[PDB]
């Protein structure tokens, strides 16, 4: 039902101021987002209006997913879909140095240190994209269902894997707390630079800043 | 509404 | 090492305006925070200063957990630890009812529905406090391998208490990411009210609001 | 520092 073959699969068709390069490529991966969601089964089953739903309230959190884990082999920096490194340096020379280094220290070291394949990617991905407590949904059940199964199979995938490691699984979902709170605190910044004025914010990107419509 | 997103989704 | 009875003990031997009200039980339950985290595993052994860091950057999620937990058995509010039921109308009436409902959605009625017990409840609260993220641990290594000695004896509980719910255990530990978010939400709220100087703010509190030493 | 936590804390 919620083959990780399948999400895996997601994955790989999708791969590819220092602020307004970030942001200039977040606008650019938005898109793909879309096309990602599409391939994660069922999800384009859902109605049209949770399909919007569930975008729009784990948007920031799969992107940094995603750039965090493409990043492994990077040392003190980020590697941007755009092809763009970004060192440690250079974040803090921007002033965000900090929600930098939360997610170098927080993410990326922890994925490297693991060694979190894409098929976990995947996997953490498309639960976060199943989240069951964004608000609006007209059948937040039937969500809740398809994140179950992933992270059943998720489980079943890391015990078959890497049966050496018992706590492997649990390790994946320990990391959600973490992506949760840089993923709004990354949302804090952008507001700021909407704010500000300055920094180029695209349609997609300016989009999902929009107000919902209560 | 979200115009972008739901033209995507949409296609 | 890590028993799940010793966490269960801990939680036994705690137990027991509308903003107004849930700050000063906020101030009550912190000294009482202090006590329960004395008992559980290795926790004092650790140095002085890495025990002040991990209570000062769990606490809210932790009291959170305590009082969502506590409020299981209520309908459409939440019971403070000084004994007054806080109903969600009230909360509305207050202008909190966001954050109000977020907790009775996201939480409480989470809780309730798959009758988290205390021993689960403890082992999670556990996991909240043993953070191998929190800035400036002298040995963050140490403070993840408690936490791992704690979720493996948590899955060890669940599949020997409920073998008829093979996912319970990740169920338990997706409630993470919300209270995550939902423990932020409310710092943001009591930051607010500081500021406003509106809404008394007892010693302890406070001192939680009080800016780390860099 | 954190004057109240550590009294707690050192008892
Ligand atoms: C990288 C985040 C921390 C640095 C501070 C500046 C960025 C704040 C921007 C906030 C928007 C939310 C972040 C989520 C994803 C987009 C940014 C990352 C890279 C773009 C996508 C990519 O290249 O894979
Ligand atoms: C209950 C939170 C939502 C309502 C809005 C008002 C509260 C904001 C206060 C923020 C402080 C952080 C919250 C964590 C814990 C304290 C508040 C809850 C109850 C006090 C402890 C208790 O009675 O068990």
């Amino acid at each position: 039902d919620m083959p990780v073959e399948r999400i895996l699969e997601a994955e790989l068709a999708v791969e590819p101021d220092p602020v307004t390069n970030i942001c200039q490529a977040a606008d650019k991966q938005l898109f793909t987002l879309v096309e990602w969601a599409k391939r994660i089964p069922h999800f384009s089953e859902l109605p049209l209006d949770d399909q919007v739903i569930l975008l729009r309230a784990g948007w920031n959190e799969l992107l940094i997913a995603s750039f965090s884990h493409r990043s492994i082999a990077v040392k003190d920096g980020i590697l941007l879909a755009t092809g763009l490194h970004v060192h440690r340096n250079s974040a803090h020379s921007a002033g965000v140095g900090a929600i930098f280094d939360r997610v170098l220290t927080e993410l990326v070291s922890k994925m490297r240190d693991m060694q979190m394949d894409k098929t976990e990617l995947g996997c953490l991905r498309a639960i976060v994209l199943f989240n069951p407590d964004s608000k609006g949904l007209s059948n937040p059940a039937e969500v809740e269902a398809l994140r179950e199964k992933v992270y059943a199979s998720l489980e079943a995938y890391c015990k078959h894997k890497y049966p050496e490691q018992p706590g492997r699984f649990a390790k994946l979902l320990l990391r959600l707390p973490a992506l949760r709170s840089i993923g709004l605190k990354c949302l804090e910044h952008l507001f700021f630079f909407k704010l500000i004025g300055d920094t180029p914010i695209d349609t997609f990107l300016m989009e999902m800043l929009e107000a919902p419509h209560q | 509404k979200h115009k972008i997103l739901h033209r995507l989704l949409q296609d």
